[PDB]
């Protein structure tokens, strides 16, 4: 009987396919006048339509790249596969929908960068002492999780300018601890000390030569240091295919954007590297502290996992900041950093305990839906993220793409990528809205009103200008 | 709505002087309006930055302005077996400016100060200082309420109580109709923040050059605190005055504390005795809620309303993502003795890092409909990021949710167009209140003239 | 400590005169000096602070000046109330130190004193004491020297002198000298004299009496 | 208006102690420095020390280290000066001082508190008439008030009647006891024609003696 394909009374092959994903078009010449050309593929064959003249696209989804998931992230020149498949082809006719899957694994024995960024205001004098063997201790424990570890060190205090800095007497500049009975370093903003390296004894020996400084106000310029440790890629030495852990230790409040005006500083932070050959932050006294939003941007851009390792007296503070900077982890630090080792290990576990999908460059007319499978084959509808995972675990997601109508551009592509991951699933979409018979149309046909029309797919169409 | 964006007027100071960092309208004893302009990095005598002030006569063509001269020489006084010292290098004269009557008040928040007694010292610190001028008569005075002569050791013993050594007085400023100067000092009491008030008349009558340390008996300072909620709160980062207690004889203060309570931020309303009448807490940490405050009755009931700027507010967006755009809060004063409730309206910026709410200027009644209006700056807003100033009109129920007019910066990138604002004054005497906009990055000031509604 | 040498110790002047008091320090004090007024039998009033600045309420006819270690107080057109004590004080260094002081006195024509001697009363003699009194009333200038003589020979032990401030009426001065002896010692001698030396006479004004004799 | 209202005159014995007070009127004592100054006729003016009533820190001239002890109570809005182990040399007038504008100045002064140190007991005066010797147009009489303690004494003639033409000299300390005198001048036709009396009152011991001047 009649259906939406016929009852709509379409005018062409293109219009026929736009009715519904189930409609088909017969471009055969030998077709009765009363019989419609736009019907179910079954009904057309039933009416003796030539099988070759049947236009009926089917929405499909085939893989192009399907590398197997790596069992180990060790070895290789980063030929590690974390996502599978890596690339698929997607074909969709108007108002239709096709589905596909994706697998994501938290690969075992993946390389790791750890940059130790340390508050070295006066209260951290004791902390320096307890981490003099952190490099080797940390190596021993991380060896259980990875075979490619690199570590590095940086330190901060605050903007070396009044009123954060003591500027009298002249002695105080060289030795801020003059009015006490000790010596400390001249005040410094942020200084890089040790580029990421796998030679962990370098960490120990650099640390043993470090010492604290002293400044006036409780809040410190750590956020300056986080910014630089993030955007100075080559100096810090972050690797392309590795987890990036930025370990921030402090026992105090922090300066934030717009604080700088108390030092006469109004220039917004530009999010650029300003650490040169002297390994000190040169814009410390000229550029304001960075905003949370700008930090978030750069951390995300460089795939840095920030770890707030702070003392109990400011845990709530940094826990709250962490909520304004997604992907950030907080750990409770001892008054002498004696527990900083276990803190870093726990954080690394927490960091790799989550898989959260993200979409880039998704066309307007496309919408996606996600059904997740975390744990043991337990499906979770309307979810695109798993938690509570361990290293070596694997999760998968069912995805369905729904296109609205037919867009102008017939070929577009987007990306499915887990947060922080290197690999990703590229989806090459193709919008099959047209018919093949259109490619062989007869303009100014002598079948269509004395040349006043075009003959395509077995019917007459009004030409251009009409 | 009816500011003229076609024919602007441009004033300009020296390159690098940050001319336009602060500004205000000034009326001489005859009512002739001019523009006082602060230029906090203007060069001094020793070819060193000390800041400066300019008094711009009104001219449709604009151009260069004459200097309002102040003493830029460092001072020293050996008295009472001590040595008093002022340091004006990089003091930032003109980091704030305000006019009242025929008097101008220009401040240098980062003017430093020290006291030497033998081998000990008070420490060289930015107490800040304000300079007062009566341009017509040539009278000059100074006011630096945070200068002390206590030695460093003493503060240490008493755990830094009543420590005003880092006040940075003049960081913000305002003057009551009665002629009481109110200075914000965000570094007061070891960075809690304090307010210093004193009648302009008594400043002039009690000041003599060379004394450096003198008493202003009629002055009033806010109080220290041991509540950590106030620590590093920069109470006085911004300041304003208004009528909020229903007693027209008393003048209430509005104080911004953008890092109050571990950077939650706050704004407080106080009586003239610094007793707290209300507190508005920030909505989001590090948003700098209280960066700017504005008092004006926007809904025409005769009750002053309160606007607060949080230029770093991060608006929530799809996929659990935040976007720094800035926000402005409107608080309508309720009838009679009642607390200011929740905000009546939230205005939220659109441009990433735009810093919508960095400045908020009452315009008075721009379109002359009976309701006062405001201008909000986004110094790095607009599709180009060059800066934008948005106008919102008053109405019976508060403010309109959408702007009536948007002013795109005419200056290049980095001008900070809108960082400073001032309205509610008819400079060309055409019967419509006008707007002056500072762009210290370009060392210029733009004047937008209000015209009849079209 | 800083020594403050104030000069002159006193000056005799008239109404309308323009006068100047000076104050010299032992070292530079950079205008860290104040000037004070103390009207007769009353407290102090601030005149000048920091060298040249008038205290609130002080007339403009007063004025301070000078620098380094030499300063001056000037009063243009003296008023009847300006006749009083004046002091300088430095506060350049602790301890604060004051000047010797300067007293403004009313000037007038010279006038010789009216001398009058008085033997011991009968009452005092019966009690075992003996006081000879010698009044010297109404004279100008203030500078005067009294000398007691017993039997022609000078006596200095047991003399008690007292001077009055410049009289409000005639602007003259007066003095009272009293020689106290025991009853026994008073009768060892006969002649008792008090000699007055003033610039109004080269010859001293003598007045005396003889015991028993009358 | 700024006023410094000090305590009343003190009359104490050597070796004892006394505590003077300086109450602030029309302002808060805590606003400025408060100094103390000592005044004597011969020695003149001497700076004792200062206090900052806001915190109680003090400075002293080393000459007064031991005797002088300056304190302050913001509650009663008063400053104090304690003197100990008193001596005859501690007999002086004591002023409390504060500045007007200049932090270090000495502008506003109290009325001053008189202090007298002595072991003398309350002794009544000995009034003696002073008649001239056995001529001119003008005559002069006298009166001698000797050996009284403490001060003061009111002296008049004919009970306030004869006022003009009189010279009552300041008291003088004579061995822990005061001595005073007074002269009066009239015409020869007045005396001994008219009776002249020397009225002397000493409220301390409550005595009002009157001696009539008789010729010789
Ligand atoms: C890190 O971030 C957290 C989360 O915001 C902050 O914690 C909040 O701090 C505020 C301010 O102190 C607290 O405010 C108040 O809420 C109370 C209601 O409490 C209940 O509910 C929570 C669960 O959400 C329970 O934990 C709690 O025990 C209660 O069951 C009110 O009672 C309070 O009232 C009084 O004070 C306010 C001013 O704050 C007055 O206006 C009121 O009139 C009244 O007098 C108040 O409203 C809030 O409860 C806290 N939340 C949580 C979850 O702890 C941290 O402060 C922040 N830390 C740092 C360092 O930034
Ligand atoms: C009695 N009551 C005391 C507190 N009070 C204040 N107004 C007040 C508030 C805050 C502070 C400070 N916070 O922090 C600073 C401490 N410093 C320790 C050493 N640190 C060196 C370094 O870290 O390098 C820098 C930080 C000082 C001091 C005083 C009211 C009166
Ligand atoms: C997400 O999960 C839901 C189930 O919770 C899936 O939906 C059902 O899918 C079948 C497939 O044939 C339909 O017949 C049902 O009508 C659906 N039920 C609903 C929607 O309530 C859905 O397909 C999943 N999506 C993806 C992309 O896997
Ligand atoms: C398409 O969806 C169906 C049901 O949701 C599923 O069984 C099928 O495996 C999906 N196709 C692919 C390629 O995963
Ligand atoms: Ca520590
Ligand atoms: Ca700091
Ligand atoms: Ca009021
Ligand atoms: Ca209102
Ligand atoms: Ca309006
Ligand atoms: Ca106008
Ligand atoms: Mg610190």
């Amino acid at each position: 009987g009649p259906n939406i394909c016929t009852t709509r009374g379409v005018s062409s092959c293109q219009q026929c396919l736009a009715v519904s994903p189930m409609c088909a078009w017969c471009s055969d010449e030998a077709l009765p006048l009363g019989s419609p050309r736009c019907d179910l593929k079954e009904n057309l064959l039933k009416d003796n339509c030539a099988p070759e003249s049947i236009e009926f696209p089917v929405s499909e989804a085939r893989v192009l790249e399907d590398r197997p998931l790596s069992d180990k992230g060790s070895g290789d020149s980063s030929q590690v596969t974390q996502v599978s498949p890596q690339r698929i082809a997607l074909r969709l006719r108007p108002d239709d929908s096709k589905n596909f899957s994706i697998q994501v694994r938290q690969v075992e024995d993946y390389p790791v960068d750890i940059y130790y960024l340390m508050d070295l205001s006066y209260s951290m004098k004791d902390d320096l002492w307890s981490i003099q063997n952190l490099g080797t201790k940390l190596a021993t424990q991380m060896r259980k999780l990875t075979s490619n570890l690199r570590i590095g060190f940086g330190a901060f205090v605050d903007k070396p300018v009044s009123p954060y800095m003591y500027i009298s007497p002249p002695e105080a500049l060289e030795n801020p601890c003059y009015d006490m009975k000790t010596t400390c370093l001249p005040m410094f903003g942020y200084k890089h000390v040790l580029t990421l390296t796998d030679q962990v004894t370098r960490f120990n020996e650099e640390v043993k030569k470090q010492s604290v400084s002293r400044n006036r106000d409780a809040p410190e310029g750590g956020f300056d240091a986080i910014m630089q440790a993030t955007v100075c890629d080559e100096k810090i030495g972050w690797r392309n295919d590795a987890s990036h852990l930025l370990v921030f230790t402090t026992d105090a409040k922090t300066h934030i954007a717009l604080d700088g005006r108390l030092a006469g500083i109004v220039q917004p932070n530009d999010g650029q590297c300003h650490v040169g050959s002297d390994n000190h932050y040169s814009a410390s006294t000229t550029m304001d502290y960075p905003s949370l939003g700008l930090m978030t941007e750069k951390l995300s851009q460089k795939n840095i996992n920030l770890i707030f390792a702070v003392t109990e007296n400011v845990v709530n503070l940094y826990q709250n900041y962490s909520e304004l900077i997604p992907g950030t982890t907080v750990g409770v630090l001892s008054m002498d950093s004696s527990n900083v080792l276990q803190l870093i290990v726990d954080a690394y576990g927490k960091i790799r305990s989550k898989v959260e999908l993200e979409v880039r460059d998704l066309p307007e007319e496309l919408s996606l839906s996600f059904n997740a499978t975390c744990l043991n084959n337990e499906v979770i509808p309307g979810l695109k993220s798993c938690m509570g995972l361990k290293i070596g675990d694997t999760v998968s997601f069912s995805i369905e793409a729904k296109v609205r109508g037919c867009p102008q551009e017939k070929e577009k592509s987007f990306t499915i990528k887990p947060v922080g991951f290197k690999d990703s699933l590229i989806v090459q979409v193709t919008f099959d809205c047209d018919c093949a018979c259109q490619a062989q149309a007869e303009p100014n046909s002598h079948r269509c009103n004395n040349g006043n029309g075009t003959f395509e797919c077995g019917v007459c169409r009004c030409g251009p200008g009409w | 709505l009816n500011l003229d964006p076609v024919q602007l007027t441009f004033y300009a100071g020296p390159n690098g002087s940050q001319f336009g960092f602060s500004l205000d309208f000034h009326k001489d004893s005859h009512g002739r309006v001019a523009i006082v302009v602060g230029a906090p990095r203007t060069l001094g005598p020793s070819q060193e930055e000390t800041g400066g002030v300019f008094l711009c006569p009104w001219r449709a063509e604009g151009g260069q302005c004459p200097s309002l001269l102040f003493d830029l020489r460092d001072e020293t006084r050996n008295v009472g077996s001590q040595t008093l010292q002022t340091f004006k290098a990089r003091q930032g004269l003109g980091a704030s400016v305000v006019s009242w009557s025929d008097v101008i008040v220009a401040c240098a928040p980062w003017q430093h100060w020290n006291v030497l007694e033998k081998t000990e010292e008070a420490e060289k610190t930015p107490v800040g200082s304000c300079f007062l001028a009566q341009p017509e008569s040539g009278r000059r005075a100074e006011y630096s309420p945070c200068r002390g002569n206590t030695l460093s050791r003493i503060y240490v013993e008493n755990d830094f109580s009543w420590d005003k050594r880092y006040c940075e007085a003049g960081f913000s400023s305002v003057v009551t109709q009665a002629g009481e100067l109110v200075l914000g000092a965000p570094g007061g009491y070891y960075f809690l923040g304090l307010l210093a008030q004193a009648p302009v008349a008594d400043i002039f009558s009690s000041y003599r050059p060379g004394i450096l340390l003198w008493h202003v008996s009629s002055q009033s300072l806010s109080f220290d605190s041991s509540n950590p909620e106030y620590f590093d709160g920069y109470w006085g980062y911004s300041v304003a005055v208004g009528e909020f207690d229903g007693d027209l004889n008393t003048t209430e203060y509005v104080v911004g504390a953008p890092t109050w309570s571990w950077t939650l931020g706050a704004v407080e309303i106080l009586d003239s005795y610094y007793q707290r009448l209300h507190r508005l807490r920030g909505e989001q940490m590090a948003s700098y809620f209280g960066h700017s405050v504005a008092v004006t009755d926007v809904n025409g009931d005769g009750r002053h309303d309160l606007l607060v700027g949080a230029p770093l507010y991060m608006e929530s967006r799809a996929d659990r993502k935040l976007a720094e755009v800035g926000r402005v809060y409107l608080f309508l004063q309720p009838r009679g003795p009642h607390a200011l409730g929740a905000p009546s309206l939230l205005l939220t910026g659109t441009q990433l890092y735009g810093r919508f709410g960095s400045a908020i200027a009452p315009l008075g009644d721009l379109d002359r409909d009976g309701y006062n209006d405001i201008a909000v700056a986004a110094p790095y807003g607009g599709p180009s990021g060059r800066g934008q100033v948005l106008v919102f009109l008053g109405q019976s129920e508060g403010l309109r949710s959408r702007p009536s007019q948007v002013l795109d910066s005419p200056f290049p990138t980095g001008s900070a167009f809108g960082f400073s604002l001032r309205g509610a004054v008819d400079i060309d005497d055409n019967g419509y209140p006008d707007l002056i906009v500072g762009a210290y990055g370009a060392n210029q000031v733009a004047v937008y003239r209000a015209q009849p509604v079209v | 400590d800083i020594l403050m040498t104030q000069s002159p110790s006193s000056m005799s002047v008239s109404l309308g005169d323009t006068v100047s008091i000076t104050c010299h320090a032992s070292q530079g004090i950079s205008s860290n000096i104040g000037w004070l007024q103390q009207k007769p039998g009353k407290s102090f009033m601030g005149l000048i602070y920091y060298g040249t600045n008038l205290v609130d309420g002080v007339p403009s006819r007063f004025s301070g000046s000078g620098s380094g270690a030499d300063y001056s107080l000037t009063i243009s057109s003296l008023d009847s109330e300006d006749f009083a004590d004046y002091y300088c004080v430095q506060y350049a260094q602790l301890p604060y130190t004051f000047g010797g002081g300067t007293k403004l006195e009313i000037k007038r024509a010279d006038a010789a004193p009216t001398v009058s001697i008085f033997p011991p009363s009968s009452e005092q003699l019966t009690s075992g004491g003996a006081s000879v009194v010698c009044f010297l009333n109404n004279f100008y200038p203030k500078d005067i020297n009294v000398k007691w003589k017993i039997d022609g020979s000078e006596r200095q032990n047991g003399v008690l002198n007292s001077w009055t401030d410049q009289d409000s009426k005639d602007s003259t001065y007066s003095m009272s000298s009293t020689l106290t002896l025991t009853k026994d010692e008073y009768e060892r001698h006969n002649s008792y004299t008090c000699e007055a030396t003033h610039k109004t006479s080269t010859s001293p004004i003598v007045k005396s009496f003889n015991r028993n004799e009358c | 208006e700024v006023q410094l209202q000090q305590s009343g005159a003190e009359l104490v014995k050597p070796g004892a102690s006394v505590k003077l007070s300086c109450t602030a009127s029309g302002f808060n004592i805590k606003d400025t420095y408060v100094h103390w100054v000592k005044q004597r006729p011969e020695q003149g003016l001497e700076w004792i020390g200062r206090i900052d009533p806001a915190n109680g820190y003090t400075k002293y001239d080393p000459k007064f280290q031991g005797k002088a002890t300056i304190t302050a109570d913001t509650s009663s809005n008063t400053a104090y000066l304690q003197l100990s182990s008193l001596t005859s040399e501690d007999t002086a007038v004591y002023y409390c001082v504060r500045p007007l504008y200049d932090y270090y100045a000495m502008d506003y002064w109290g009325q001053g508190t008189s202090v007298t140190v002595s072991s003398a007991k309350t002794t009544a005066p000995s009034v003696y008439p002073l008649a001239p010797v056995c001529t001119g147009s003008s005559v002069t009489l006298g009166c001698l008030v000797k050996g009284y303690f403490p001060e003061p004494v009111t002296l008049t003639w004919n009970s306030g009647s004869l006022s003009s033409g009189v010279h009552t000299f300041p008291a003088v300390l004579q061995s822990d006891l005061y001595t005073l005198s007074s002269s009066v001048t009239v015409t020869s036709s007045t005396w001994p024609s008219q009776s002249i009396t020397c009225n002397v009152a000493h409220p301390a011991s409550s005595t009002k003696v009157d001696k009539k001047i008789e010729p010789r």
